[PDB]
């Protein structure tokens, strides 16, 4: 079904046209648009105190990168690639060579993170839950090259905010 | 809230009292306590000039009467 | 003393300029739901400082093309006329008592159009010439329109002289007397001052920055100092004209505080304005003015000519 | 006297401003940043080409009803005349009259802009 | 240009303000979407079509969805079909807020642009808790969804959508029976039925043209 | 000394305008430029800070390079970047304007805009929230803040 | 010479002060200047030859100039009307040791104006820019680079051979 | 009532413990609202809740002084707060 938007005709009668003449010579339409916005002047305004106060986030937030642990230390990543195969944004590099113990361990591990487009498939396709986009998202830097990761700086993310990421890969792993 | 607003208001109004009570303030002093002499016509004019002329101190506003007649 | 006087007219006017813009940024933004400036002052109260400070220090352009003589002139002539406007206003004693007070109103703002005109064409840019082209038709239409309801409301009065307006309006109202002109009349100030609805010559998004596109730093801090002048400005002759408060020769300061309390009233009815309405076409503009209210105009001034006499109540002359 | 020290007042703090305005900063010029402005990209040609005014005719007769408004101006002194029937009929007369051209260019449709 | 919608240059011709020719210059963001697409697989070219239109993004997502799901001849669930219109319902609140204060912004009006903004921010809470995302979720995928509501998102959904119908007439109090947005916008752009077929437009141009067609 | 202290006191006094008065030019090329809205949005007022969009570059202080910048738009991004006068700072918002970002490897774009201008802050996402980017605002003026030009002239 | 040097910056700015103050008329001065861009790839290729290690190297332009014919070459380009006046050299030293009292950015120093006086040493013994392989870039062809932000309004389109080369002393 | 308007301000100039703490919240916080303290961290930011306020306003932190070897008095980032009391003011949990 289908409705006319604009498609009313005016009355005619005496009163009619005197109601839209005193309109037309007293500003009544716009005197009605000045009431609404004094309305909205004597409302409460919806601005919160930044940085005091924060936006609300949720458990599925994508935000800064991070490789995470088992609780005894060791690394998750077995340098499976599966990550850097679904990176859409081609910003993940890794190489990978048999540890001194002979386990299958990282060598290289970066991200571009002026690449990145923040999707989140390198932990869709993560088996093990090492690489995770964390909560963090205040961390502008002020050179292009403070922004291209590295192993270090990631697991240096992974041990800053491990309690957060498992607080949230908890609460949300049910859904996945 | 709204009342925010206020304190800007409250600053600008002060700076709009300073030009009025200032000018009352310098016409009162600058013509011996008393409202400046309006004069819009010679005739008011002429009144100012009798009145600088008769005051014998090169001002209008000292104004003289029954004790300097007699 | 006389220097002193006018010094105390001109550094009190451009503080409330500044605190004038500090206060529509707020106003503007507690009416659309923001709370705008708060944290460089305590309660945003040293906004208009740290922007005028930045403006004063950062560089100022002469584009390759533009006029010198001109380019610089045109801020000048701009505020100094907004300075020079304040000079002839009872609050409740002016500066300067002019005989015809009204006459050099109107006349200071005829000269105060041509500093929009030449920044624009002495900058050498389309948007520039746009934006001056637009002061044009503007100063045109709100002129006549302005003359015709001025004549008008001061054939009410007797003379033109301001101090004859405060007596006038000793017992009553002049917008109780006359309250269709004073629409108009307020109008034809938003038209006169280019605010919203009619924020033409300076249209952001019809032209990037109308006339002034061109300039930068301190040249442009003129501009806007002589825009926000000349706002308060007719809106205290708005508020001396048509809202007539009391006056006590013994105590002069009730008449200056209701002055710029009802001053105050009408320039947030402007930031009021401004929030509410969309912007015009100037061809919009120009047909509003002839079309409409010129008519009225023009029978509204023959009723205030034949009202005093035909009712006895001609004012006197002096 | 007073009028022309307050101009003078005036125009020497705006000057004043202006030196500080031009003198105090540090400057920068060259060649790409003093290019006149159109958005990002050259101007196509020049700025001060003819530019059509599509409301010729308006000017002129704001030209002839300014100095109809400037008859005008003298009424609030006229009505003080002892002669108020005939500064009635003259003052009426002009508004007429100013009335009537008004009407004929409207129905004439010279306050249709040109297309 | 403020009203250039930051990447248009528009070659116009003007005599006084009059215009005689607008010649669009497009390419200012063109980036070689398809080409890339070309390149990566079919769940890798999903943000392409988040980024194409970038305020009906779960929209431009559900066309690549159906696109793909027809050519793999499968069939998404009930409850994906469900939350698949929901969401498309949500986005198009979110692109016509957009619409209509960027419209009235460019004509001179700003306080509906800050309040319908408000509600734009509400409704990019509902996508950043469903996907992670605020803007390009990259939720909708060939197949369904990537994953499943949390247990209070309905409630909010439901809250949100109680109270903004309030927020329309708002709106509508300051542009539909005001003189000067009417004198703007009335008679101006007047497309007739058969011009507006030919040249190939879809949607509001169509139906303000007075064609009943909705896809 | 005398003239350290007040030469320390005036560039205080100048720092603290130029960073409680940012005017960004209306500039957006992509999806960043909504985010930037939203920043612009009542829920994190950009005005309560001192920080006010302008259109003319020549009354512009801070360039936000937010979206993607292409080889046909990279001439008006410096055209516009020259003509804004000093001082002016940029910040590049969004993977794009940082890096390639999404596109990349692509024949159409340019690799980061800080191959055309000087970038003072980096704001990293697809898109940067509001948050985000506000806080990248508020990084570079804390950036500003550390400038001490009469500082090093009078050691000059 | 280039964009942002003082050279031709130094002789095209003196336009503010009427006239253009030279001593001897600038007749008793001959300068051959040098590109910038010229300079910057003499040393580059300077870093990247290895037999000019423990070298000295003269870069030099190619052409010759009196100061009077150079400076009158300047103002013509810039299209500013050229009025030259001679000055004697201590009423210049003054001059210049009255605008070097500036806290900032000297406008012209007593050593500048000995310097601009000063005529251009010939070493033929020492190698050059075509002995590192660059072919020296003639003012005539760069000149327009510099002065045309120094032109008003009226002749910022004019091209570049629209005016004649000065003459050489060579 | 404007006198219960004026009774809660002053209350908050009195919640913050004298002028003094009232003018230094002001200055470096640009708010004087007073909530209950649910909790400090290690290096001295505190955290206040306010249910009573609108959503995104009911929770909030005053930063420390000093934090590592900075002096936080004026120049306070928003990654000042550490991870676990970043998800509370964030609201991925409603837990402190
Ligand atoms: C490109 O795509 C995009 C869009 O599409 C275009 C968008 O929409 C958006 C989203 C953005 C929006 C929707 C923004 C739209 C919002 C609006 C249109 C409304 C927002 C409000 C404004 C724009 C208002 C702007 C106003 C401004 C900037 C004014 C600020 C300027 C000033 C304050 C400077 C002028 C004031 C001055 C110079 C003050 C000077 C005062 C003096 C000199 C007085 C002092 C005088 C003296 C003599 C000093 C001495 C005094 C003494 C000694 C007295 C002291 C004595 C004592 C006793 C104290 C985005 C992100 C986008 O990407
Ligand atoms: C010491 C000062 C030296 C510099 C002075 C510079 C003056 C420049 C303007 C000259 C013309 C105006 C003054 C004329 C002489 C005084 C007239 C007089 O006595 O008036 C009394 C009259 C008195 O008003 P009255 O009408 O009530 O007079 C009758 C009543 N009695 C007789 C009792 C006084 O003043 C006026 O009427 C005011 C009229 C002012 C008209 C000004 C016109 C020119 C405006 C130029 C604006 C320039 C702006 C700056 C541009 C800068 C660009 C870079
Ligand atoms: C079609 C409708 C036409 C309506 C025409 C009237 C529009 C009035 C618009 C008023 C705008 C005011 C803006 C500034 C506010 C300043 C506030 C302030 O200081 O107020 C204190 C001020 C007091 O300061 P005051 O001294 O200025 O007030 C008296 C001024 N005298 C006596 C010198 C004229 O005003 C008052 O308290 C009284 C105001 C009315 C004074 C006039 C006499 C009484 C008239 C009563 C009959 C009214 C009939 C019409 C009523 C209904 C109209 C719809
Ligand atoms: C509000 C309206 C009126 C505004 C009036 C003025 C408001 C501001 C007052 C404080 C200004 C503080 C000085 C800022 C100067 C500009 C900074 C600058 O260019 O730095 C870069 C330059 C850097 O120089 P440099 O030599 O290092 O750089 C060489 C060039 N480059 C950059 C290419 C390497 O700073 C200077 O040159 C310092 C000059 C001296 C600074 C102090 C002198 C002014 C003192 C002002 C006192 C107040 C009274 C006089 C002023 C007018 C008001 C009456
Ligand atoms: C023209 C106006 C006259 C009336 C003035 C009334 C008072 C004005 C008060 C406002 C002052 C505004 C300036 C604020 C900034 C303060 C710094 C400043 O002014 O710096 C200026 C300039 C600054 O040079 P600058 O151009 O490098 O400055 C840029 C600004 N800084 C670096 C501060 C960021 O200072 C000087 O010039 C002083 C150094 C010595 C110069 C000696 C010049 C000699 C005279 C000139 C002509 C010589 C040839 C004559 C030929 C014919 C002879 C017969
Ligand atoms: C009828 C009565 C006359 C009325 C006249 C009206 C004039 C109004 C003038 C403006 C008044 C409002 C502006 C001042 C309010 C804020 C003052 C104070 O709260 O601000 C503090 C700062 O004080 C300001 O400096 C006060 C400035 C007052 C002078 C400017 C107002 C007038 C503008 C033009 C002045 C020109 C002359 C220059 C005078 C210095 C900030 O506190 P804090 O966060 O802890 O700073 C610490 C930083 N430290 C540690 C480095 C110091
Ligand atoms: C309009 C006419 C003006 C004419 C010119 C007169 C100028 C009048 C002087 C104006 C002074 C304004 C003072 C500003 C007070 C700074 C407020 C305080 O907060 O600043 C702190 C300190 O700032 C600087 O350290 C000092 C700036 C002010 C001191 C300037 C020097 C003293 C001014 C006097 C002029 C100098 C003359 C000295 C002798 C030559 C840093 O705080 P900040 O980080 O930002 O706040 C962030 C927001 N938070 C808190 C919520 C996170
Ligand atoms: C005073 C006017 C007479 C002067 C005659 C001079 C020579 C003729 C040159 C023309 C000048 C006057 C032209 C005015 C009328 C021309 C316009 C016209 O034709 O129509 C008038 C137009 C009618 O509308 P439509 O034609 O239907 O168009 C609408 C279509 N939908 O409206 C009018 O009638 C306005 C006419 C003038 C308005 C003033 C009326 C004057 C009446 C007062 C009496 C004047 C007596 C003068 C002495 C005054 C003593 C107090
Ligand atoms: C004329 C009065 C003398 C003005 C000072 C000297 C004039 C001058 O050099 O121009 C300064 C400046 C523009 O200089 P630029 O052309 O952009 O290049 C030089 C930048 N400093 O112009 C001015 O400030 C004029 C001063 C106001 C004039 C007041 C007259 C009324
Ligand atoms: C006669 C009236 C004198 C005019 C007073 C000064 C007018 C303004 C002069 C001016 O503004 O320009 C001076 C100009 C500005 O340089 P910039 O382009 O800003 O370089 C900085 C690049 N970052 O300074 C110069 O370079 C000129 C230096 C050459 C000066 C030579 C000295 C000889 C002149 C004195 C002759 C008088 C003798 C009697
Ligand atoms: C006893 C006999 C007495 C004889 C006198 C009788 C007169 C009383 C009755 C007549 C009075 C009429 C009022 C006169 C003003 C009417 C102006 C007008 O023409 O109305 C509008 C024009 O006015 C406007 O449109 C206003 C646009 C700008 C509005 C933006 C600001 C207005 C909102 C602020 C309210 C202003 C309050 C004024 C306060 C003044 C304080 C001093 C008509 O134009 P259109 O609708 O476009 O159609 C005409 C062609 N079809
Ligand atoms: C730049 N973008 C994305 C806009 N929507 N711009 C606009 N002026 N409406
Ligand atoms: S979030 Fe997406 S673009 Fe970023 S590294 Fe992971 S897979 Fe690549
Ligand atoms: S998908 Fe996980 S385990 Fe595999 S290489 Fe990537 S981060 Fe390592
Ligand atoms: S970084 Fe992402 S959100 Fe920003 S312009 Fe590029 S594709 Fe759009």
């Amino acid at each position: 079904t289908y409705k006319f938007v604009n498609m009313r005709e005016p009355s005619m009668d005496m009163k009619s046209v005197t109601d839209r003449a005193a309109q037309t010579l007293l500003w009544t339409e716009l005197v009605r648009g000045l009431g609404m916005t004094l309305s909205y002047l004597f409302r409460e305004p919806a601005t919160i105190n930044y940085p005091f106060e924060k936006g609300p986030l949720s458990p599925r937030f994508r935000g800064e990168h991070a490789l995470r642990r088992y609780p005894s230390g060791e690394e998750r990543c077995i340098a499976c690639k599966l990550c850097e195969a679904v990176c859409p944004a081609q910003a993940i590099t890794i190489e990978a060579e048999p540890r001194a113990d002979g386990s299958r361990r990282t060598t290289r591990y970066d991200i571009d993170m002026t690449k990145c487009i923040y999707c989140g498939f390198c932990q869709e396709a993560c088996p093990v839950d090492a690489i995770v986009e964390g909560p963090n998202f205040e961390f502008s830097t002020e050179t292009h090259e403070e922004l291209l990761y590295n192993k270090e700086k990631l697991l240096n993310n992974g041990d800053k905010w491990e309690a957060e990421i498992a607080a949230n890969i908890q609460a949300d792993y049910l859904y996945r | 809230m709204w009342f925010e607003i206020l304190p800007g208001i409250a600053v600008m109004a002060a700076c709009l009292f300073i030009p009025g009570m200032a000018t009352a303030h310098i016409h009162k002093f600058t013509n011996g306590g008393k409202e400046k002499r309006v004069a819009h016509f010679s005739y008011q004019w002429n009144l100012m000039e009798r009145d600088r002329c008769i005051s014998g101190v090169n001002r209008y506003h000292v104004t003289k009467g029954l004790e300097n007649i007699d | 003393m006389f220097m002193i006087n006018i010094l105390s007219l001109i550094i009190p006017i451009l503080l409330a300029v500044a605190f004038l813009t500090l206060v529509e940024r707020k106003v503007l933004g507690y009416m659309q739901l923001r709370k705008g400036p708060n944290v460089v002052g305590p309660y945003g109260l040293l906004q208009p400082i740290a922007d005028a400070l930045k403006l004063f220090t950062k560089e100022p352009l002469r584009p390759a093309t533009s006029s010198i003589s001109m380019f610089i002139i045109a801020p000048i002539l701009a505020l100094s006329l907004a300075l020079t406007m304040w000079v002839p206003l009872p609050m409740p004693y002016p500066l300067i008592n002019m005989n015809l007070g009204v006459l050099f109103m109107l006349a200071m703002s005829s000269l105060a159009v041509y500093s929009i005109l030449w920044s624009g064409w002495a900058s050498n840019s389309k948007y520039a010439l746009i934006g001056a082209l637009r002061a044009v038709a503007q100063t045109i239409s709100y002129e006549v329109t302005l003359a015709i309801i001025l004549l008008s409301v001061l054939l009410m009065n007797g003379s033109y002289t301001l101090s004859t307006l405060i007596t006038t309006q000793e017992h009553i109202w002049m917008i109780f007397t006359s309250w269709p002109l004073a629409m108009m009349w307020f109008i034809s100030t938003l038209a006169e001052t280019n605010r919203a609805p009619f924020d033409l010559t300076e249209g952001e998004s019809e032209l990037v920055s109308g006339f002034n596109v061109e300039y930068a730093a301190g040249p442009f801090a003129m501009f806007f100092m002589a825009e926000y002048a000349n706002i308060i400005m007719m809106n205290a002759f708005t508020a001396i004209l048509f809202l007539g408060a009391s006056h006590d020769p013994h105590t002069p300061e009730l008449y200056t505080i209701n002055f710029v309390l009802k001053t105050l009233a009408l320039t947030i009815t402007f930031l009021w304005i401004r929030a509410s309405y969309p912007r015009f076409r100037y061809d919009q503009l120009m047909h509003l003015l002839w079309k409409s209210f010129l008519p009225l105009t023009l029978a509204l001034c023959m009723w205030h000519i034949s009202l005093p006499i035909m009712t006895a109540s001609i004012p006197p002359q002096s | 006297m007073n009028i022309m020290l307050t101009l003078l007042t005036n125009v020497t703090l705006a000057s004043l401003l202006v030196l500080i305005a031009f003198w105090l900063p540090q400057l920068n010029a060259y060649s790409e940043k003093t290019s006149p402005y159109e958005c990002g990209f050259d101007p196509m040609g020049s700025a001060r080409l003819p530019f059509s005014m599509k409301f010729f005719l308006v000017a002129i007769t704001f030209l002839l009803f300014d100095l109809e408004i400037a008859l005008l101006l003298p009424l609030p002194w006229a009505s003080q005349t002892n002669n108020l029937k005939t500064m009635l009929t003259m003052a009426l007369f002009l508004l007429i009259l100013l009335a009537a051209s008004l009407a004929y260019e409207w129905t004439q449709k010279g306050l249709e802009w040109a297309e | 240009h403020p009203a250039a919608h930051g990447v248009l240059r528009l070659v116009m011709e003007l005599s006084g303000e009059m215009v005689r020719k607008c010649d669009p210059h497009i390419g200012l963001l063109h980036r070689g979407t398809e080409k890339l697409i070309e390149y990566k697989t079919y769940l890798q070219a999903l943000p392409y079509f988040d980024r194409l239109d970038y305020v009906s993004m779960m929209c431009n997502e559900q066309a690549y969805s159906l696109a793909v799901e027809k050519l793999l001849n499968i069939q998404p669930p009930p409850r994906a079909q469900w939350i698949r219109v929901l969401f498309g319902e949500i986005t198009r609140l979110l692109n016509h807020i957009m619409a209509v204060t960027t419209h009235a912004l460019d004509i001179g009006a700003m306080t509906p642009f800050f309040w319908m903004f408000e509600e734009r921010e509400k409704m990019f809470e509902f996508y950043e808790r469903v996907s992670g995302a605020r803007m390009h979720a990259a939720y909708i995928r060939p197949g369904g969804v990537h994953q499943d509501l949390p247990l209070g998102l309905l409630d909010d959904i439901y809250e949100f959508s109680k109270n903004f119908s309030f927020r329309i007439d708002e709106l509508e109090e300051m542009l539909t029976n005001n003189r000067i947005w009417r004198n703007r916008t009335v008679d101006i752009g007047v497309v007739t039925a058969e011009d507006a077929l030919n040249y190939g437009f879809s949607g509001v141009m169509l139906r303000g043209s007075g064609i009943q067609w909705d896809l | 000394s005398r003239g350290e202290y007040v030469v320390a006191k005036l560039d205080d006094l100048v720092n603290w305008a130029r960073r409680s008065s940012l005017w960004p030019m209306t500039f957006g090329l992509a999806c960043c430029a909504v985010e930037m809205m939203h920043m612009a949005a009542p829920r994190y007022d950009m005005d309560r800070f001192g920080v006010v969009f302008r259109a003319s570059p020549r009354q512009s202080d801070v360039m936000i390079v937010a979206g993607t910048l292409t080889n046909k738009m990279a001439p008006a991004l410096r055209k516009v970047y020259d003509q804004m006068p000093e001082p002016r700072y940029v910040v590049s918002m969004g993977s794009c304007a940082n890096g390639g970002g999404y596109y990349h490897y692509s024949y159409s774009v340019v690799r980061g805009c800080d191959r055309i201008v000087p970038v003072d802050i980096y704001v990293p996402g697809c898109p940067p929230t509001a948050e985000a980017l506000l806080y990248g605002i508020l990084q570079l003026q804390r950036k500003i803040k550390r400038e001490k030009r009469l500082r090093i002239w009078y050691r000059r | 010479f280039g964009r942002e040097d003082r050279f031709l910056n130094y002789f095209a700015s003196m336009r503010w002060f009427g006239g253009v103050p030279l001593i001897s008329l600038g007749k008793e001065t001959v300068k051959q200047p040098v590109y910038i861009v010229d300079v910057s790839k003499g040393i580059i290729n300077a870093i990247k030859d290895p037999d000019a290690k423990g070298k000295t190297f003269a870069f030099v332009g190619p052409n010759r100039y009196l100061l009077f014919d150079l400076v009158q070459y300047i103002f013509a380009v810039a299209y500013r009307p050229f009025l030259p006046y001679p000055l004697p050299h201590f009423a210049y030293r003054w001059v210049g040791r009255l605008f070097e009292v500036s806290p900032f950015e000297p406008w012209t120093t007593r050593d500048k104006v000995e310097r601009v006086h000063m005529s251009d040493m010939t070493l033929p013994h020492l190698p050059g820019l075509e002995d590192l392989g660059i072919q020296a870039t003639p003012l005539e062809l760069k000149a327009i680079e510099v002065l045309r932000r120094h032109r008003t309004y009226r002749w910022l389109t004019s091209e570049m051979e629209d005016v004649k080369p000065a003459k050489t002393v060579n | 009532e404007l006198v219960q308007v004026l009774r809660r301000g002053l209350q908050q100039v009195s919640g913050h413990g004298g002028l003094r703490g009232y003018l230094r919240v002001l200055f470096r916080a640009n708010d004087v609202r007073v909530g209950t303290l649910v909790g400090e961290d290690k290096y001295g930011n505190k955290y206040y809740e306010d249910n009573k306020q609108f959503f995104g306003r009911h929770r909030w932190v005053i930063y420390t002084t000093e934090m590592n070897g900075r002096d936080t008095f004026w120049d306070v980032d928003g990654s000042m707060v550490p991870p676990e009391w970043h998800r509370w003011l964030h609201c991925m949990t409603d837990d402190p």
